């Protein structure tokens, strides 16, 4: 995307994303990463949402591949599922490249780098939820993350929705890979007693945005416990 | 469970 | 896909359905068409069930970017407007493709000439869609209808699913098309009425499969009329 | 209006 300007590959990712082009997307915000400069708030969304959609479809597809190969316990399903898997790698490999180099060590303000480190956790998630190295990449998940929370611990307030959603999928990494249940509850339960009583500082757009990731929260407790 | 949807 | 066995590209293909990944499967599909073999019922409706998919999206996409397009009247939303289109062309042009090398031309049963037929009408009317040689392309997708039309009024009982199929897309063609409104609601009107008149032949399950194609041709006539 | 669908 190098002889495309900066402001048409935004232009575009946000076509992409009318269209329901996520592959697309995830190019052009590539490509506009590429370009060297740091990220605005909505240009580092329109990267997550991009790439989250990609991985998303790839990860639907593994567990589907993984349920019928695990039934099935010829080489074809474990082929397949072995291509899907190489696959989802590659992108959370190229995810986490643009993260190092250079996103992370440019973002100084606590929006961005929470943000990016927040990124950084979920991809080393997906990496872990493909791995059987699956330690190593275990702990560089929980490493980034925990540098996201106490980040944003320290310089947020406890109903920002990026400090909301980094501990939602804190807790999730700390169910679903590092079996850990009882962390994973502790949690989300001290993040939303914490913004629940940090409410009342909130206007009525903010306060929509803090209680719709609350919920979610609470959605998981309700599932878990 | 659930994570973050993301739009 | 020149190095993988025939059947496990139709057995790929049918786990890459499952697993909702539709490039896969057309993928997969065009490898199994150029082993040279003719194909099956079941991998006819492969074939059929992955190109749709692939370039539905592709149409999906086309027709939100040609709005915004029509509404914005820089060159950023005419140029990925004309990207997806040549994306979707390059599509229709393989599964056109796949059809003249050599699927049509060694299909002598009455079945598998009309299916690959009217997927040749199908995918010209595509083209149709996005093109402004538009004549000649609207004239091959109608005469591909035609020549399925006259196999499928001669060989197949009129409740039979793939003439009952054809003639709803050539009803569509058509009405969308040809600028033929008139003659769209006659070809379906006389569809409905010949199939309702032969269901009284029809085993339970094949009455399944006739009784929800005729709805879609009433669902039309009630848009139409 | 609608063509048939294909699953
Ligand atoms: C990880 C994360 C957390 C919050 C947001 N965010 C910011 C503004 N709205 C949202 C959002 C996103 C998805 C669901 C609900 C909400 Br309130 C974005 C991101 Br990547
Ligand atoms: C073009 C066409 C027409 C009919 C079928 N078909 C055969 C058996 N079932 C179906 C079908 C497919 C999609 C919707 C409804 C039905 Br009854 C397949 C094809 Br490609």
């Amino acid at each position: 995307m190098g002889s495309m300007e900066r402001a048409s590959l935004i232009q575009k990712a946000k076509l992409a994303e009318q269209a329901e082009r996520y592959e697309d997307m995830a190019a052009f915000m590539k490509g506009a990463v590429e370009k060297g400069e740091e990220l605005s708030c909505e240009e580092r969304n329109l990267l997550s949402v991009a790439y989250k959609n990609v991985v998303g479809g790839q990860r639907a597809a593994w567990r589907v591949l993984s349920s019928i190969e695990q039934k099935s316990n010829g080489p074809e399903v474990r082929e397949y599922r072995e291509k899907v898997e190489t696959e989802l790698q590659g992108v959370c490999d190229t995810v986490l490249g643009l993260l190092d180099s250079h996103l992370i060590k440019e973002a100084g303000d606590a929006e961005s780098r929470v943000f990016y480190l927040k990124m950084k956790g979920d991809y080393y998630r997906y990496l872990a939820e493909v791995a059987t190295d699956k330690k190593r990449i275990i702990d560089s998940a929980r490493s980034a993350y925990q540098e996201a929370m106490d980040i944003s611990k320290k310089e947020m307030p406890p109903t920002n929705p990026i400090r909301l959603g980094l501990a939602l999928n804190f807790s999730v990494f700390h169910y679903e890979i590092a079996n850990s249940p009882e962390e994973a509850i502790s949690l989300a339960k001290t993040t939303f007693d914490e913004a629940m009583a940090d409410l009342h500082t909130l206007s009525e757009d903010s306060y929509k945005d803090s209680t719709l990731i609350m919920q979610l929260l609470r959605d998981n407790l309700t599932l878990w416990t | 469970a659930g994570s973050i949807p993301g739009r």
